[PDB]
């Protein structure tokens, strides 16, 4: 079980480390505007529903 | 039937003939009673009585809330627009009305932009 658990752990850590810089910075902005969009009374939330993984307008509200 | 109680209201006309004529008068728009809503109330009672007669004869034998609020507010806005059309306006009354309508149109544009005017919700 320890061997297998650390195999899954290695897959996750490889996935995180292997991203390129431009993707890392884009993901930092994704996290940031996720935090800014936590308020659901914002005007833009009335406009659109945003995709969770990438906070892009997915469908109108 | 409203009846004048003082000599000044009776045009300083003396005698009891005038009081008798006023009390037993008919509601005539050319005569004392003009712009009177009392005939309208008489019409209301007549309609209610006719409805009652029909009623008793056989017995013997989120979006909706939103539209309600918007209707209330735009209705009040039109309420303010009513006195304007009732005057021969000058240029400045006109521009005040234009500012008023500009504010109303800004609210309407907010409604359109936020999708409230669309009734999908
Ligand atoms: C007058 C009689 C009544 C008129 C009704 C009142 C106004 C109705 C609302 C009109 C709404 C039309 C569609 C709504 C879309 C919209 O207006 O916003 C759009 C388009 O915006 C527009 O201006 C379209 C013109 C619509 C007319 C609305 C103008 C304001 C009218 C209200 C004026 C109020 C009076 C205040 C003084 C968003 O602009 P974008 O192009 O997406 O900009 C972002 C893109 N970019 C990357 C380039 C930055």
């Amino acid at each position: 079980s320890s061997a297998n658990n650390y195999d899954l752990l290695g897959q996750q850590h490889k996935f995180e480390n292997s991203k390129v810089f431009e993707e890392m910075l884009v993901e930092e902005e994704i996290a940031k505007d996720r935090e800014l969009l936590e308020d659901k009374n914002l005007a833009v939330h009335q406009l659109y529903i945003f995709d969770p993984q990438t906070q892009l307008a997915a469908r109108p509200r | 039937l409203y009846n004048a109680m003082t000599p000044a209201q009776r045009y300083f006309v003396e005698g009891e003939h005038v009081v008798q004529a006023e009390a037993n008068r008919d509601i005539l728009f050319t005569q004392l009673d003009s712009n009177s809503y009392l005939p309208v109330l008489h019409y209301v009672l007549v309609g209610t009585a006719l409805g009652v007669v029909f009623l008793v004869l056989p017995l013997l034998i989120v979006s909706f809330y939103i539209v309600s609020i918007m209707y209330l507010l735009f209705d009040i806005e039109v309420v303010y627009l009513i006195p304007y059309v009732m005057t021969n306006a000058t240029e400045y009354m006109y521009w005040v009305m234009q500012t008023f309508v500009a504010i109303l149109v800004g609210g309407f544009f907010y409604e359109w932009r936020m999708g409230a005017l669309e009734w999908r919700e």
